[PDB]
RNA sequence: UGCCAGCCACCGCGGUCAUACGAUUAACCCAAAUUAAUAGAUCCACGGCGUAAAGAGUGUUUAAGAAAAAAAAUCACAAU
């Protein structure tokens, strides 16, 4: 569906140019804020659900995000955790555990050398971190 | 293959039978190498090697199975249970 | 041709078998002091194997000796003799907690 | 070419024999808040508790002395075809490489 | 096309094509506690021929047969990598999962050390993607899972006709493993030794494949 | 497609017979490797039946003549003062020194067990190790 | 017609709802023969006996049968 999105990009661009021409504003200065107002004025659909109103955005915004091509033309998958079901989540967990082990080794070396230069940054109450 | 509809059950059985295939050693592509006396769960099968001129004098289902396999000459007898799956 | 192969010999590390407290001893029906150590001071029940810790022969022999002594007139049945009450504790049962 | 039986006969584990009440030297490879994973080196790694004396001196890689009790904790139960391995070993802490 | 079959046929005509004998020895396996297995009560019935004896309850694996199986296992693993095969290191053990993931990343092969989903290898066209390529080799570092039961992947590889090279302990079942190697999977030195051997075998196979391709380019 | 049958036989057989019959028109890359270097045991399914009756496993225990001296050493002195080091491949223990003394004493033409034991115990003092007898 | 008339070797069918009742058409198999009934040939176990029929409440012994390679007899505790 890559070519479909590629064609939708060109159609969105030409439609934005035509919308700017028919609205009378500069297409170079034409933005999504102007697009929303132009759509609302040209197609005044009165509905309580905002997602039911007509919308014209970029294809990457309208169409949902797509999973990348997991394997090459030879059939070999790219990521080494492809056969684990959730390659992204498992890679994130593996990276987190590797960083935890690296931090543990570095802290062990610092304690052996009697060096304590780190501080406690976990408490983020005044910032409001979740 | 088991399904609510007969056509769906047929399609599922056809699609799932290919994944489970046996290879049968057929002597001269017409009979079996030796007589086989087997006792399953409750079905006893006795199959004897037969010459060229004795073609598929077996049960009505064993004959169809052997015809699909490629066996042209065989004699078989089933005693005990007559359950189709067993 | 290898001289370092294991030899099918007996196990040298075989620990001795555990013995009952009366292993290789003589149990009698006249030693009321000995017989009272296996009975409850308050009730007089004969303690079982899980309380005494005796191997298969001595438990039955002690039970038979106690039953014989209780009827021959040497040991009371309802209670343990206060004279033998101060004997060392051999059972593994604790009442007061 | 040395043979497997020849090297096994001279292996330190063969010389140790039974694993009951034997003094061994282990090295700690993992640290928890209160539990120390000590690898005495035989097959598995034992888990001990940090003592009250010189508790801070126990770090990763520290060598300690142990009195090994069992090499591997396995036992049988009702209806169990095989044993229930604990994937650990039983040992106690005495000192930390007194030398 | 005529020169392509020669590249594939070259390694099949030699026994020790990648020179894997120098990678290990009997003493190298002995130093890694490979010969040590579980107790006698945990011994599987099919592990009797793969045992040297019992040393006070603990069974001992015969390193002679261990190395005899390991040579063939490493040669098979190297040939699969040389022939551009997908190798998946499947192992369910919560102690060296990070080490397995790192070894697989260094090898450039694929790994699975997490929970194994039900229809992963069987229902591949629904679990992985529309059309996927099944792994050409499955390598087991721990045959048993956390429930002390045979893994799903060892049965699925046999069901889908995928060769399996597996380190089998005294309580493992080598019946369905194509290339079983009797050893210890609970010793950190043993698992590191096996990870390094399977790393160097794949690295040598890929480097020699690249050299053979470079020579093929100069051939014409 | 293939054969998903497990208990019938081995994967090599189930891949070879399929191509022989002509169902599998593509030869797997690992089939040639299997043919070139077959394993010691064919990967056929075997059901782990339980062993009943008087039948017992063929595995035999590991014991040497050195154990008969090690048990005697451990009965009297127990664990040696020098702790065992499993990391060192060439580690020699206190009981290893005792058995090395015992074999030489046996070679010296001594047959009495007391002579082979007390002489080694006193000779260890020449090397200078401390023996703690357990009473 | 509508649990009525009725049909059947077993299952079973008859609802103003019948490819099973009666009639018509059509179709199938035999054939100077076609059906019904009664006789026959064949058909039960060289199989089982925990839950479907089956280990008889127990021991000894007569008749009878196999002795096919070798071993053994007898010890705490509530037989009578
Ligand atoms: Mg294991
Ligand atoms: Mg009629
Ligand atoms: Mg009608
Ligand atoms: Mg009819
Ligand atoms: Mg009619
Ligand atoms: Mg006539
Ligand atoms: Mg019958
Ligand atoms: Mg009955
Ligand atoms: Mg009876
Ligand atoms: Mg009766
Ligand atoms: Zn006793």
């Amino acid at each position: 569906t890559v070519d479909f999105i590629k064609k939708q990009i060109e159609e969105f661009n030409i439609g934005k140019r035509h919308l700017a021409n028919m609205m009378g504003e500069d297409p170079e200065t034409f933005t999504q804020e102007d697009i929303d107002r132009a759509i609302a004025y040209l197609f005044p659909s009165g509905l309580f659900e905002k997602r039911a109103r007509p919308i014209m955005k970029h294809p990457e915004e309208i169409f949902p995000k797509q999973r990348a091509i997991q394997w090459g033309e030879d059939g070999r998958p790219f990521h080494f955790l492809f056969y684990t079901g959730k390659q992204s989540y498992y890679s994130l967990m593996h990276d987190t555990y590797g960083k935890l082990l690296d931090v543990e080794k570095h802290h062990n070396q610092l304690r052996a050398k009697d060096l304590l230069a780190e501080k406690t940054k976990i408490l983020k109450d005044p910032i409001g971190s979740r | 293959g088991k399904a609510t509809e007969r056509a769906d059950a047929f399609r599922k059985a056809k699609n799932r039978a290919v994944h489970y295939l046996h290879y049968i050693e057929r002597y001269e592509d017409h009979t079996i190498y030796h007589d086989i006396s087997l006792k399953f769960k409750r079905t006893h099968i006795k199959m004897k090697k037969q010459p060229r001129g004795y073609g598929l004098h077996c049960h009505r289902a064993i004959m169809t199975i052997c015809r699909l396999i490629g066996i042209k000459d065989l004699y078989a007898k089933v005693s005990g249970s007559v359950n189709m799956l067993n | 041709s290898n001289e370092d192969l294991p030899v099918p010999m007996e196990n040298p590390y075989k620990e001795p078998l555990k013995k009952c407290i009366l292993c290789e001893k003589h149990v009698d029906y006249k030693n009321v002091q000995l017989l009272s150590q296996f009975i409850s001071p308050f009730t007089g029940c004969i303690y079982g194997r899980h309380i005494t810790g005796l191997c298969g022969k001595k438990q039955k022999e002690i039970t038979k000796a106690i039953k014989r002594a209780q009827i021959l007139g040497f040991m009371p049945v309802t209670y343990k003799d206060p004279a033998y009450l101060k004997d060392p504790k051999v059972c593994n049962i604790k009442y007061r907690e | 070419v040395e043979s497997f039986a020849s090297m096994l006969r001279h292996s330190p584990l063969t010389q140790m024999g039974p694993a009951k009440n034997k003094l061994v030297i282990g090295q700690i490879f993992h640290i928890v808040e209160d539990d120390l994973y000590i690898d005495f080196g035989g097959k598995f790694h034992c888990v001990c508790k940090r003592p009250e004396v010189d508790g801070e001196k126990y770090q990763k890689g520290t060598r300690v002395r142990l009195r090994l009790l069992d090499l591997e904790l396995t036992s049988r139960f009702l209806g169990a075809t095989t044993d229930t391995t604990i994937l650990e070993a039983d040992a106690v802490l005495l000192g930390l490489q007194e030398s | 096309n005529d020169l392509r079959d020669r590249i594939l046929s070259e390694p099949l005509k030699h026994a020790d094509f990648f020179n894997l004998k120098e990678l290990f020895s009997v003493r190298s396996l002995f130093d890694a506690r490979v010969h040590l297995g579980h107790k006698a009560g945990c011994r599987h019935r099919f592990m009797e021929p793969y045992l040297f004896g019992s040393r006070l309850g603990q069974d001992i694996i015969d390193l002679e047969q261990t190395a005899a199986h390991l040579q063939l296992a490493l040669n098979f693993t190297a040939h699969v990598a040389y022939r551009e095969g997908i190798i998946l290191f499947v192992s369910r053990h919560r102690q060296f999962a990070h080490l397995i993931e790192t070894t697989a990343r260094d090898c450039g092969e694929y790994a699975h050390t997490r929970y194994f989903k039900g229809g992963l290898l069987t229902n591949a066209p629904l679990l992985l993607g529309p059309g996927v390529r099944l792994p050409d080799l499955i390598i087991f570092l721990h045959t048993l899972n956390n429930v002390f039961e045979p893994h799903v992947a060892v049965r699925d590889a046999a069901k889908m006709n995928i060769p399996t090279v597996g380190i089998v302990d005294t309580n493992c079942n080598p019946a369905l493993i194509t290339y079983p190697v009797p050893g210890n999977d609970d010793s950190p030195p043993a698992v590191r030794l096996f990870c390094r051997l399977f790393q160097v075998a794949i690295s040598r196979a890929k480097e020699k494949r690249r050299q053979v391709e470079a020579l093929y380019r100069l051939q014409g | 497609a293939g054969s998903r049958l497990e208990t019938v036989g081995s994967i090599f057989s189930r891949t070879r017979d399929l191509i022989r019959a002509g169902v599998l028109k593509e030869k797997p890359l690992w089939l040639d490797i299997y043919n070139a270097f077959p394993p010691l045991r064919e990967p056929v399914f075997r059901r782990p039946r339980l062993r009943y009756g008087k039948a017992k496993a063929a595995v035999q225990d590991i014991f040497y003549h050195e154990d008969r001296i090690r048990a005697k050493f451990y009965s009297a002195y127990g664990s040696g003062p020098k702790a065992f080091d499993l990391f060192n491949p060439n580690f020699k223990s206190t009981c290893q020194r005792f058995v090395e003394k015992y074999i030489e004493l046996q070679r010296l033409g001594e047959t009495d067990e007391e002579k082979l034991f007390v002489e080694a115990g006193k000779a260890l003092l020449a090397e200078g190790v401390t023996l703690r007898r357990v009473g």
